[PDB]
């Protein structure tokens, strides 16, 4: 009630909200008057003599009736605030405490007062006796519930509140969020007691109403989808439903409860899952469940029948990281600070690029890891990684793009990141050396795809339902099976070029996938490129054949 | 004292850019910092009814300084005090013999920010694991990176400035944001006793700078393509040749290349030697004389902002063309520098691109934006480690450049 009000504008050029009041029925009437006289008594609204030409309208809803006042003519008017604290704390960025209470505001949004200028822009009407006589005139003085500047002035109204009691005991740790405050200690028990009731009638003081220590949540706290416990963090039991039949709608509820759990149940799989989710986006459309997505299934309610736990930060001790494969592009690692408990876990996946690369994908994952360390702890952690030195510096030194590398040691846990072949960076003497050309129809969809070589050898392959540019790696994929384990080849496409030149070692498409198993059976491929119908000599024959 | 107003252009808010997560180091030495600012009265803090926020970054010689991300800002005020409160860009600066760079921001300190315009310059410092909503303040003085700071300053920096100007006609002055460019012709070292003349000029009138770093824009401005010029040629070489001048053929008008073409007529084994012909080196020749020649008809747009595209060459080199449209190059470079305990990719790419904007700078007096070669949010993460101007130029991160690694070195 004493608190400082914080000004609020409305939107430049616009004013305040004129709108007639609905028809309400007669139980509802009577019920919200009854309302109205107990909140003007508290002080909450006070009547007005209409001088003011605003109105906002007032819904009623259920052994008490509640008021409910539409605002969003409002809400659209008012200055924008500073926005309201998006995300929360993370468990495994929490410190242990001895001891940690939790107390909820009550009558939070009404324990604070309203700026004055702006009061009259809240004013509503309750109608009297069948629209026959005038109704009575409230406007409220504490913010109102759902007004868009209620979360953020009650926000720093508490902050300013606590200022006080914080100057007081710099070693108590509050934790702002919404109507709570939770307080940790590691006073004695009975010294923290003491604490809370003097936080708790320092609040008071200041009119806001915490739970009486009968009241008191008990430990464990389930909060945000976490039980928190004295000397561990989990998340909330997980629920997979098994069902005849799915919808999108049940899919995306299945991959976000195995998406949360993944932050600390380790190997929980969602790459066959979601490419479910890869279609139309019609929320009912039933999808059948493929083989390997209920495999994926299965394997993740096998590491979920047994509960897992997490523990909190110490800032002593060293922040390790460390990182494993799965299949097809899917990476997990543990952020920890000993042996046999995690501070948290998690995944990636390679998200949709056509084609990639295992070191590529490591070094991605690394830096996802960077920055939620950053943003959980505000350090970054010592790496624990399965790729060698060699391997890694060769990736990173070929590599066209810049890429930091933070300090890292090896783990020979396979599987292992390694270099699965190597094109060489010059022609191969005593080689036979392919030209190799492939083109299509873009109408008819048929192609054809060939190869001519200096040995004198030559052939041609037609292809149904195919594009120019796949055509072109299927040339290249011709000279790759016909030639012995060491073979130049000399190509006219950019895009064949730009494909195999980034070394990938697994593909959405199975044509680069069947080159890149030749790629690693053969010994030695230089790959080499000429501008297309410039009479080259080698790809003029191969262009004139197809 | 009287401040200046400031407005914004019409239909414009105020910026509201998200806050980076930073680490613990960094947030104790802006919290530091603003401390102390606070007290000082350049800063203050501010109620939830300010809604924009501009980024902040702490970068480090041995001491942090603070780092505001004024891009979002400039954008929606600088542009309107372009037009209103220009400052004009020599044309000479590009031609002196050295340029030197100072730094003058200290001097905005001391002017009041108009009353009106505060509330826009308001910034965050970050929680860890967001314990807290950030810290929150704004400026109650002309901000450094704010581009609105010189030209409000620029009266008082012309009067402070013209004596020194008067005593040595010669001397170019130039003034982008917080720097002061300073070139002339004169050998180095009567060249870095003006500067100090300079120095102790400035200081006479309250300013300090920091020194107790040449630039030398007789650049050899975009540097012509070079042919391979090696004694013996193969099928593999004359075809790299030839893939090459044909990507240059869509920039020189005259390349001729039917007898290097010509020159590997059968379907010839990539290692085998060819000899050139008295036909052939009609083409290496003249394609040589051709391509030592500028470019004709490129000219600086004023009304296009400038683009940057680099590549990574290996063994710490990386090449860099300024452009407006593409095949039109106003400026070609390639920088190098190493030290193996001391240098790694990331490294080498920032001090690039410092040195690009700065030879912007010099050039046409307003930075390009770059397309750089680095996975988004690790650049995100990991750019204020080697930081050093008090400017920031946009960017973006661009997919593979594929081949034409070769083709520009
Ligand atoms: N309902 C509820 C809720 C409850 C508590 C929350 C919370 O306690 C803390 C407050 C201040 C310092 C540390 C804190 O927690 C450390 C972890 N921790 C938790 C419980 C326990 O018994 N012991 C223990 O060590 C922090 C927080 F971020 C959210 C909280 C939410
Ligand atoms: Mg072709």
């Amino acid at each position: 009630s004493p608190i400082e009000t914080v000004p609020v504008k409305l939107k430049p050029g616009m004013d305040g909200p004129k709108v007639k009041q609905w028809p309400l029925t007669e139980e509802k009437i009577k019920a919200l008057v009854e309302i109205c006289t107990e909140m003007e008594k508290e002080g909450k609204i006070s009547k007005i003599g209409p001088e003011n030409p605003y109105n906002t309208p007032v819904f009623a809803i259920k052994t008490k009736w509640r008021k409910l006042v539409d605002f969003r003519e409002l809400n659209k008017r008012t200055q924008d605030f500073w926005e309201v604290q998006l995300g929360i704390p993370h468990p495994a960025g929490l410190k242990k405490k001895k001891s940690v209470t939790v107390l909820d505001v009550g009558d939070a949004y009404f324990s604070v007062p309203l700026d004055e200028d702006f009061r009259k822009y809240t004013a509503f009407t309750i109608p009297s006796i069948n629209n026959e006589t005038p109704g009575i005139r409230y406007q409220y003085n504490v913010l109102p519930q759902g007004w868009k500047g209620s979360p953020a002035i009650f926000q720093s109204s508490m902050t300013k509140i606590l200022e006080p009691f914080a100057a007081q005991n710099p070693d108590i740790v509050i934790y702002q969020y919404m109507d709570d405050l939770y307080v940790g200690s590691d006073l004695e028990i009975g010294q923290h007691r003491t604490k809370i009731e003097e936080l708790r009638q320092h609040l008071l003081r200041w009119g806001l109403t915490t739970p009486d220590k009968k009241h008191q949540k008990e430990p464990p706290f389930l909060w945000m989808g976490y039980e928190l416990h004295p000397d561990k963090w989990t998340v909330q039991p997980i629920v997979l439903p098994e069902k005849d039949s799915w919808t999108v709608n049940d899919i995306q509820k299945l991959v976000g409860k195995l998406n949360w759990a993944s932050q600390i149940y380790p190997g929980i799989k969602v790459r066959q899952l979601s490419k479910l989710l890869r279609g139309t986006k019609a929320l009912t459309e039933v999808i059948p469940l493929t083989e390997e997505a209920e495999l994926e299934l299965a394997e993740n309610r096998e590491i979920l029948k047994e509960p897992v736990h997490g523990v909190y930060y110490d800032p002593s001790k060293d922040l390790i990281a460390e990182i494993q494969k799965q299949g097809q592009g899917q990476w997990t690692y543990q952020i920890y600070q000993e042996p046999f408990k995690n501070l948290k876990t998690g995944k990636y996946a390679r998200m949709r690029g056509a084609h990639t690369n295992d070191v590529k994908q490591l070094t991605e994952a690394v830096q996802k890891i960077t920055t939620e360390s950053i943003v959980i702890w505000g350090k970054t952690p010592k790496f624990k990684l399965p790729i060698q030195k060699e391997t890694w510096e060769t990736w990173w030194t070929e590599y066209w793009q810049a890429t930091w590398i933070p300090e890292w040691e090896f783990v020979n846990t396979p599987p292992l990141v390694k270099l699965w072949y190597q094109l060489e960076k010059e022609p191969i003497v005593g080689a036979e050396t392919f030209y190799v050309d492939g083109a299509a129809n873009r109408e008819t969809k048929l192609g054809k795809a060939g190869y001519v070589t200096n040995k004198g050898r030559q052939k041609v392959v037609p292809l149904t339902n195919t594009t120019n540019q796949k055509t072109e790696l299927q040339a290249i994929y011709l000279a790759l099976q016909d030639s012995g384990l060491e073979v130049n080849i000399v190509t006219d496409s950019q895009y064949a070029l730009g494909i195999i030149q980034a070394q990938p070692d697994k593909s959405e498409s199975e044509l680069v996938n069947q080159i890149i198993e030749q790629l690693i059976k053969k010994e030695k491929v230089y790959l080499a490129w000429v501008p297309a119908h410039k009479g080259i000599g080698g790809n003029e024959q191969v262009d004139k054949l197809v | 004292i009287e401040t200046v107003p400031v407005k914004l252009k019409p239909g414009m808010d105020g910026p509201k850019v998200k806050q980076w997560p930073l680490t613990e180091e960094k947030i104790k030495a802006l919290v530091e910092i603003c401390t102390e600012m606070e007290k000082e009265g350049k800063i203050s803090k501010i109620g939830p009814e300010n809604p924009y926020n501009t980024p902040v970054f702490a970068i480090k010689s041995t001491k942090w300084r603070k780092l505001v991300d004024f891009r979002e800002l400039n954008k929606r005020t600088q542009d309107f005090w372009e037009v209103q409160l220009g400052i004009p860009h020599p044309a000479g600066l590009k031609k002196k013999k050295s340029v030197t760079v100072l730094d003058v921001g200290d001097a905005y300190f001391s002017v009041p920010l108009d009353e009106d315009f505060r509330k826009y310059t308001a910034f965050t410092i970050p929680s860890i694991n967001n314990e807290t909503p950030g810290i929150r303040y704004q400026y109650n003085v002309l901000p450094q990176g704010w581009k609105g700071s010189p030209a409000i300053f620029q009266s008082s920096m012309t009067k402070i400035l013209e004596p020194f100007k008067k005593q040595n006609p010669d001397i170019v002055i130039y003034q982008y944001m917080d720097d002061l460019y300073v070139g002339s012709d004169l050998e180095i070292g009567q060249h870095r006793t003006k500067i100090e003349e300079l120095r102790q000029h400035l200081l006479r009138w309250g300013l300090t700078t920091p020194d107790k770093y040449e630039l030398h824009p007789d650049k050899w401005t975009v540097q012509p393509i070079v042919l391979p010029e090696k004694d013996s040629w193969t099928v593999n070489d004359i075809q790299k040749l030839v893939g090459k001048l044909n990507w240059a053929s869509q920039i020189y008008p005259g390349i001729k290349v039917r007898q290097l073409s010509k020159l590997l007529r059968g379907t010839k084994a990539l290692t085998e030697v060819i000899p050139l012909t008295e036909e052939a080196e009609l083409e290496l020749a003249e394609n040589r004389e051709i391509l030592k020649e500028p470019v004709h008809g490129v000219y600086y747009d004023p009304s296009k902002d400038l683009i940057a595209e680099i590549q990574k060459q290996g063994q710490g080199q990386w090449t860099y063309q300024i452009y407006q449209e593409p095949f039109k190059n106003l400026k070609t470079g390639k920088y190098a520098r190493m030290r193996g305990a001391h240098t790694n990719d990331v490294k080498q790419l920032t001090e690039a691109v410092q040195k690009i904007t700065t030879e912007s700078i010099v050039i046409w007096g307003k930075t390009p934006k770059f397309k750089l070669p680095i996975q988004k949010e690790t650049w995100e993460t990991w750019w204020t480690e080697y930081w050093q101007a008090t400017w920031i130029p946009e960017w973006e991160f661009v997919n593979t450049p594929p081949l034409v690694k070769l083709w520009y070195q």
